[PDB]
RNA sequence: CGAUGUCGGCUCAUCACAUCCUGGGGCUGAAGUAGGUCCCAAGGGUAUGGCUGUUCGCCAUUUAAAGUGGUACGCGAGCUGGGUUUAGAACGUCGUGAGACAGUUCGGUCCCUAUCUGCCGUGGGCGCUGGAGAACUGAGGGGGGCUGCUCCUAGUACGAGAGGACCGGAGUGGACGCAUCACUGGUGUUCGGGUUGUCAUGCCAAUGGCACUGCCCGGUAGCUAAAUGCGGAAGAGAUAAGUGCUGAAAGCAUCUAAGCACGAAACUUGCCCCGAGAUGAGUUCUCCCUGACCCUUUAAGGGUCCUGAAGGAACGUUGAAGACGACGACGUUGAUAGGCCGGGUGUGUAAGCGCAGCGAUGCGUUGAGCUAACCGGUACUAAUGAACCGUGAGGCUUAACCU
RNA sequence: AAUUCCUUGUCGGGUAAGUUCCGACCUGCACGAAUGGCGUAAUGAUGGCCAGGCUGUCUCCACCCGAGACUCAGUGAAAU
RNA sequence: ACACAGGUGGUCAGGUAGAGAAUACCAAGGCGCUUGAGAGAACUCGGGUGAAGGAACUAGGCAAAAUGGUGCCGUAACUUC
RNA sequence: AGGACCGAACCGACUAAUGUUGAAAAAUUAGCGGAUGACUUGUGGCUGGGGGUGAAAGGCCAAUCAAACCGGGAGAUAGCU
């Protein structure tokens, strides 16, 4: 093992300043309900782009 | 190493992929709609989407075929009866694949199959 | 130099008397329709463009819409150009004919190459295998040190390690030709060429042939 | 194939039965071989029937192959083993009596004039 | 879709050697040595017969006393005259390579019931 | 000396030369074949095995050659551990002995979780002076180079005798580098047949799991080399070593000085490839964007109210592609993958039913039953909406010109 | 030769090349008679050498099947 | 050290395959085990195919592999038998 | 009649690979030696530091050994670090 530099909290910043993994980014809805879903997938209660595709 | 493989390597051995897929079409003959993972359900479809084409003969020359797998008598109560005879004028596609989000408190993809046609 | 763009679309044999198979690859070349020359004053080009758009017009790139809709009426493909000087070809000319090789002997082909991943690169490089026996492991697919002892300490741009393998657009250089049709886009060639029908291939005139 | 220890069969008379591959030869860094080539070769066993001692070393010339040829009428000749004619360590091309089977129609052209007079099938 | 079949059917001939591997035969050749054309043949058993089109090798097997020598002809090649049947064969299994291995009693290879 | 891993081989590098090969010449007791001998030139190239701790060697066989050196006799966080630099001892010799040999032979040990200076690969961001999409120029550079045998030449010229050519023209081999699955093999679990041991399907029937894919076979798509091919072009430009003419230094003489023709495998380009982070950020094809009020000695901006283009991302179906990125094919403006249909191709005549056969098992019905990756057809299943990113004509100065 | 300096002793056998091995030579630097001599047998994880059988050690790899590595979600280390 | 790829005195030790209280797979009886969902790149360990062959590898067939059961026929040198 | 030949249980731990800041504080994988006996194993006892144990290696005697462990002498001593 060997060590040169302890790395500062600005060499640090490098990796916690500009880096992305996620955004969040406006989320899909139904006209049915307003409970925000991801853009290609069926919500719990059956809904998927307007073809409502299984009912229980 | 490999080149092709349409089918999924998923996991464990072999014989256990095998002893699922069997055991897990009993279950899709048993409630014709499934909840599970995205690769479980897509490949499921495997022999027994084409095991509906099979069966909507009839005919004595495929009597003994189609009961390889899934030798439990629910598949033969409905097979060359309904199993097959329901589908015989659609031209193909008898089985539908969608995903349904992420498992509840982690992040293994979901998904639902089913037949196209069912009595529920 | 100019040339054709098209694909490879099979491969026959036509044997000889003696005698063996000889290999023979049927090419086929589409849309060379021309619509830049680039020549006169400025920046030291003298050049032609073919432009072989040939794509499914729902789905053509914004840039694209209202490019060719006056001239060439499809989009997408490779662009190619090639250097040419003093032939006087314009923008409302005729597609680039196969008939320049009516007297031609042999060809010259640049042509997408089949693909090997990362491959390895002792596959790549060709390196001599150190032998897997009385105790050495780890050594036997691996580019070997990188460098020289003490002094350097930097590398050298000479040794080669990681990347892609296939692929490359290559350098097939003597094709000799065996037939060619002008009316029906066709040539036939003795040998083997980069890729397959999934690829793109460019043939030039040969030189070092 | 024919490499360094491979064993060749007999094609000529007072020749030997079993007989061993040392050099390719003929070019710079050869190590395979078809019919036509040269080869360095021992005989690996001496039998009452060879005018020829074991560990010997002399040279032959190839007319059989297991992996075959298609040059001579172009549609190939393929054998269950490989077949070598024994060469004169002193003047040159073959020095049996008599030639076993076909072999090659080469080994009668105006570089082995001496073998005109033998009578192999071709 | 293939658009070469009219290069392919430039080579093919009409005539398709169509029999299953087994028969006993005779295969002519020119061999034409430059200025030296002779009819020459070769007789023996085909040990693989069909079905690649233009890649279709065609091999027979002497089955001699003492001798396996093996022949490949590709018959839509031009250097090939005439295939000739003289006995009937059978088999049920695989391209006959076995016939590398089986000789004498174990070389008779059915006979059709012909 | 408060640890600088060592000889030998493998594997990977880098620079010189007093030149082994190849290339260029001179001398000769150089006919010719060689050889013997000296620089011109470092542009290209330069072994396989045995016995052996060896590099060092003594040998068997090849080759166009088996050149010579440097770098800790380059390369153990890149390899083994034969020799040795761990205890063991052994036999001989020596010491009275505790032990040792200008002693040898034999037994015995070889690390990593790779961080940073670095290199490879790949994505994001800043900029090239508004916001974008796609190609190109080349400030520079790397790659290629050499080379076998045979036939003609040639049994001539020359030579007591033995022998015995120059050159450009062809054939035929081999391969560093590179392309492909064709040739011909191999493998092919995803396609189909034969089969041993066991358990089971209510039983029969014949079917399935499991045992190196349990055993034996073909075979597609594909993979591959154990397969086959192609390529080191001519020219341009100026030279090296060198061949000449005309003619000066040093009035002769001289290829050198002026002048003039001609000069290499190398050099600069051509051949093949790379490259604008080239703060010196180049060109073209083109595409689109024409806001405001309050406030500042105020080309910078600060607050607030309005309005969004070009063109991107997200979302995805997927494969001849691929670690991941990425790359090509596609999202109903639909054949991208699955189902289905038909071709293409492989396997081998299913099970049932009848008959023959003391019966086992066969035969017919029946070229039967089944058929993946290649291809066309068929939308039967499946490929989000306004929201997001990114605008609202772009700095100084010199000049023209319309108010 | 388990002891013949250095020298593959000198010569022959077997090998394509055999400093190891087999047989001889006597002219043994430092063999030699119970801290034995020499032959030898049954035993031997004993020391050394040859040939066949067979073989992915090798030409030269080509490949396939598990179980980890690789990515995430809950939990979450070190040498230096 | 522990909800640990661990250790463990003595007893009953079923059926079927087998030379076998080997290994295999069926009662009686028991289990799918507190990280598991994807990916199956580099990279690792274990196991298993294949042509011609062939030890050419290496100081050294180390390792690796063919062979592997049973009944019968057969069985050399040398020998203190 | 077996200090018989081979070979399981039973005992050993020779060979090759793996693991080597491990799953294991030497374990696993497949071979290999012994296996009615100069064999092996349960229980309670006896042999103790210059003393045991050892058909003998500087081998073994509690994660400690060319003289083990623990309380005191002890702050041994040093032309020395």
């Amino acid at each position: 093992a060997v060590q040169q530099n302890k790395p500062t909290r600005s060499k640090r910043g490098m990796r916690r300043s500009h880096d992305a993994l996620t955004a969040v980014t406006s989320l899909s809805v139904d006209k049915t309900s307003g409970e925000k879903h991801l853009r290609h997938h069926i919500t719990a209660d059956g809904y998927y782009r307007g073809r409502k595709v299984i009912a229980k | 190493m490999r080149h092709r493989k349409s089918g999924r390597q998923l996991n464990r051995n072999s014989s256990h992929r095998q002893a699922m897929f069997r055991n897990m079409a009993g279950s899709l003959v048993r409630h014709e709609i499934i909840k599970t993972t995205l690769p479980k359900a897509k490949e499921l479809r495997r022999v027994v989407e084409p095991l509906i084409t099979l069966a909507k003969t009839d005919s004595v020359a495929n009597r003994r075929l189609a009961f390889a797998r899934t030798r439990d008598n629910e598949i033969v109560a409905k097979l060359f009866n309904e199993l097959g005879p329901r589908f015989a004028s659609r031209a193909g596609g008898y089985t539908r694949i969608l995903k349904c989000g992420f498992r509840a408190g982690d992040n293994a993809p979901m998904a639902y199959i089913e037949l196209v046609d069912r009595s529920e | 130099m100019i040339g054709l763009v098209g694909k490879k679309v099979g491969m026959t044999r036509i044997f000889t008397e003696d005698g063996v198979s000889i290999p023979v690859t049927v090419i086929e070349v589409e849309a060379n329709r021309v619509t830049q020359v680039k020549d006169l004053a400025n920046d030291g080009y003298r050049a032609i463009q073919v432009t072989t758009g040939a794509k499914k017009a729902n789905r053509v790139t914004k840039p694209e819409a209202g490019h060719f809709a006056k001239a060439g009426v499809e989009a997408g493909r490779g662009l190619w150009e090639f250097r040419l000087a003093e032939g006087e070809e314009f923008t409302v000319g005729q597609s680039i004919s196969v008939e320049l090789f009516a007297d031609v002997k042999k060809v010259d082909v640049t042509g997408t190459s089949k693909g090997k991943g990362f491959a390895g690169t002792v596959k790549r490089w060709n390196f001599r295998t150190q032998d897997a026996t009385h105790g050495n492991s780890l050594s036997h697919r691996v580019p070997g040190s990188i460098g020289q002892n003490q002094t350097p300490g930097k590398v050298f741009k000479g040794k080669k390690m990681a990347g892609q393998m296939g692929n490359e657009r290559v350098t097939v250089q003597s094709l000799d030709v065996v037939r060619v049709d002008a009316e029906r886009n066709l040539l036939l060639v003795k040998g083997a060429v980069p890729g397959a029908t999934g690829s793109d291939l460019i043939v030039k005139p040969a030189v070092k042939a | 194939m024919i490499q360094e220890q491979t064993m060749l069969n007999v094609a000529d008379n007072s020749g030997a039965r079993r007989v061993m591959c040392i050099k390719v030869l003929g070019g710079s860094h050869r190590r395979y071989a078809g019919v036509g080539d040269i080869i360095k070769i021992t005989i690996k066993e001496a039998i009452p029937r060879g005018k020829v001692k074991k560990g010997d070393v002399l040279k032959a010339v190839v007319v059989r192959t297991k992996k075959g040829v298609r040059r001579p009428d172009g549609s190939v000749i393929r054998f269950d083993g490989n077949a070598c004619v024994l060469l004169n360590n002193n003047s040159e091309q073959p020095i049996g009596t008599r030639i076993f089977g076909p072999v090659t129609r080469e080994l009668r052209s105006e570089k082995f004039m001496k073998i005109i007079s033998l009578a192999p099938e071709v | 879709s293939n658009i070469i079949k009219q290069l392919e059917q430039e080579q093919m001939k009409q005539d398709v050697p169509s029999f299953r591997p087994g028969d006993t035969v005779e295969v002519k050749v020119w061999v034409v040595e430059g200025s030296k054309k002779r009819l020459q043949a070769f007789e023996g058993v085909v040990i693989a017969i069909r079905n690649r089109g233009l890649h279709s090798a065609f091999t027979v097997r002497k089955i001699s006393n003492g001798e396996g020598v093996e022949r490949v002809f590709q018959t839509h090649s031009p250097v090939v005259d005439s295939i000739s049947v003289k006995r009937r064969g059978a088999v049920r299994k695989a391209k006959l390579y076995y016939l590398r291995e089986r000789t004498g009693k174990a070389a008779r290879i059915k006979e059709r019931l012909n």
